């Protein structure tokens, strides 16, 4: 891994770099991730290519696609409040599992405040 | 917000489990009473360690026909015995019922409740058991305060439980009156399971033992005897029997009742046990001679 | 929202994704304590292709060209659900009375008197840049040469980050910002 980097420190252009490093992150084990890192600081590797291998970049990025693009169903909200019971452990349980599931790596608080009584 | 108020699954040994069959099925009509002895650790896990018959009393079970006079004077026996563990419960058999406590038997278990908040009140029915193990459960007391306010959800919270189904009047009642019922589990040791099943000597010794020669006779003679009969029926289920609708061979060629299938029985134990037979026979002779 | 799919490994290097897998297991057992069930949230991975305009950290706006069959990875719907399918299945209920009460009558005297896979057509559609993309129709996509965002090394086919040389810095483009930079 870190040889690989020491060939781009001599062709170190920061468009080809960069790709490199999405690729891997996606791949590669945390463990990995968190030694590559410490060894690249002490490289003194381009401080650009340090930033995603953090994984931070590629959170914001994900986090704009989800605003975006989420498309919700409003019959989830009174499906919920007709059939299931919000005192009853099991069904106040399930009704959680699937919202939860659906607005997913967004805030939502439609759900929660219409479903205030629930 | 407040308390669980859960339900204890009730954990039950073997050794608790055979003398309750033992003391309970034996001395129908009549019914029988007692406390249970364990040790009840997490908020959940109460381990039933052993049970006992307390003396009788012709008020059967009654508030009064438990006492702490009985209670104290046998804990005291078993004290010196060093086999002295906490009071988890009680039980007692209603052979003439199914698993539900009388009006009675609430007020007897609200004495136990007071004693130990974790007291279980086990309603045995072991006559009207064809296997032992089933039916009988174990129940728990829930306040009539805890009706109103609905207090029922949070003792099953995040567990599937098992709520009892068998009576429907004496359940209904029960369910929603006499106490809240959550599963009844049996555990036991490995070292026990080997003690259940027993084993012995003459197992292997019975192996070796040639019964007589007069019964290997008879067995030969009768099995070839018998498919001598289903094989004349045999000869007409397969006369014709190829012409359209399966349901209508099987009626008109009986093979309701199957003769092939029949055939097939008998000479399968027949010729098993004549391989037996021959097996041992020659192990026998060689071996002592 | 209908924009993750649940990857059981990396199909680049043909190695497990480990965070998934530990979800799944987790996952199962639920019938002991049904929080559990939330451990599945974790095998979720979007899909989606982002291109980077340099090393700003900006999403371009500009689009591809995917030679495919529009039908296949139409943007699915929204759901009817089953509160939408009460008010229409009472709306059909009173009419299918109603129908039969009068037409019989009105009948007698009124004279007397699929693979699965279809491909992705030769057809052209283009397809605007960080959308929700299908694993199927990600291979199709192909960065217009023409356009000034260009892949350093050829495109994946497959859905993630690949980051973009443009050729014009000159050339404003139009630029949907990172969520960080909108709080500030």
């Amino acid at each position: 891994a870190l040889q690989l980097f020491k060939k781009l420190k001599e062709e170190n252009d920061e468009g080809l770099s960069a790709q490199i490093a999405f690729d891997l992150v996606s791949s590669a084990s945390q463990q990995l991730l968190e030694i590559l890192v410490t060894e690249l600081t002490a490289q003194g590797y381009d401080p650009a290519l340090l930033n995603i291998l953090s994984g931070l970049p590629t959170c914001d990025y994900y986090n704009t696609f989800l605003l975006n693009n989420k498309n919700i169903d409003i019959g989830l909200l009174n499906k919920s409040k007709s059939s299931l019971d919000g005192k009853f452990s099991l069904f106040h349980t399930a009704v959680s599992v699937a919202n939860g599931f659906m607005h997913a790596g967004t805030t939502d608080n439609s759900f929660i405040k219409a479903n205030l009584p629930w | 917000t407040g308390r669980d108020d859960t339900k204890e699954t009730v954990y039950i040994s073997s050794i608790a489990l055979l003398k309750m069959l033992k003391h309970g099925r034996a001395g129908v009509p009549m019914e029988v009473m007692g406390l249970m002895l364990g040790e009840f650790v997490d908020d959940y896990t109460v381990n039933v360690v052993d049970v006992f018959a307390m003396p009788q009393s012709g008020t059967g079970v009654s508030v009064e026909a438990v006492d702490d006079v009985f209670q104290a004077k046998m804990m005291d026996m078993l004290k010196q015995t060093g086999r002295d563990q906490m009071v988890v419960g009680w039980y007692h058999s209603h052979p003439g019922f199914g698993c539900w406590l009388s009006s009675v038997d609430v007020n007897t278990q609200k004495s136990f409740e007071q004693l130990n908040s974790r007291a279980v009140a086990v309603v045995v029915d072991p006559i009207q058991s064809v296997k032992g193990k089933v039916v009988i459960d174990a129940f728990r007391l829930i306040d009539t305060g805890a009706l109103i306010n609905n207090l029922e959800p949070r003792q099953t919270t995040s567990n599937t439980g098992l709520l009892n189904k068998a009576n429907i009047q004496a359940l209904i009642h029960g369910l929603n009156r006499h106490y809240y019922s959550l599963n009844i589990d049996y555990h036991k040791t490995a070292k026990e399971t080997k003690m259940l099943m027993n084993l012995h000597k003459e197992q292997w010794q019975s192996g070796l033992k040639m019964y007589d020669y007069e019964e290997k006779e008879e067995s030969n003679l009768a099995a070839t005897k018998s498919m001598v009969k289903i094989a004349e029926q045999y000869s007409k289920r397969i006369e014709e029997e190829k012409e359209l609708t399966e349901e209508e061979l099987k009626t008109r060629y009986v093979g309701r009742q199957d003769p092939k299938k029949h055939l097939s029985e008998t000479a399968d134990e027949t010729l098993e046990n004549n391989i037996v037979s021959v097996l041992t026979a020659g192990v026998n002779s060689v071996a002592i001679k | 929202g209908r924009n993750v799919t649940i990857q059981l490994e990396n199909a680049d290097t043909g190695t497990l994704d480990t965070k998934s897998v530990v979800g799944l297991v987790m996952f199962s057992q639920f019938w002991y304590w049904f929080p559990l069930a939330h451990f599945l949230s974790l095998s979720f991975t979007p899909t989606t292709v982002i291109g980077i305009r340099g090393s700003d950290q900006a999403i371009p706006k500009f689009q591809m060209n995917c030679y495919a069959k529009e039908d296949a990875f139409s943007y699915p719907r929204m759901y009817e659900e089953a509160s939408g399918k009460e008010v229409e299945k009472v709306a059909t209920a009173v009419l299918s009375t109603t129908a039969r009460a009068k037409a019989r009558a009105k009948k007698t005297k009124k004279e007397k008197g699929e693979f699965y896979k279809n491909k992705y057509s030769s057809k052209p559609y283009k397809v605007d840049n960080m959308t929700r993309i299908l694993p199927q129709q990600s291979r199709y996509i192909s960065f217009i040469k023409d356009d000034r965002f260009v892949p350093v090394r050829k495109f994946k086919g497959n859905n993630g980050v690949v980051v973009l040389r443009d050729r014009e810095p000159k050339e404003p483009v139009a630029l949907i910002e990172t969520v960080r930079q909108m709080k500030d």
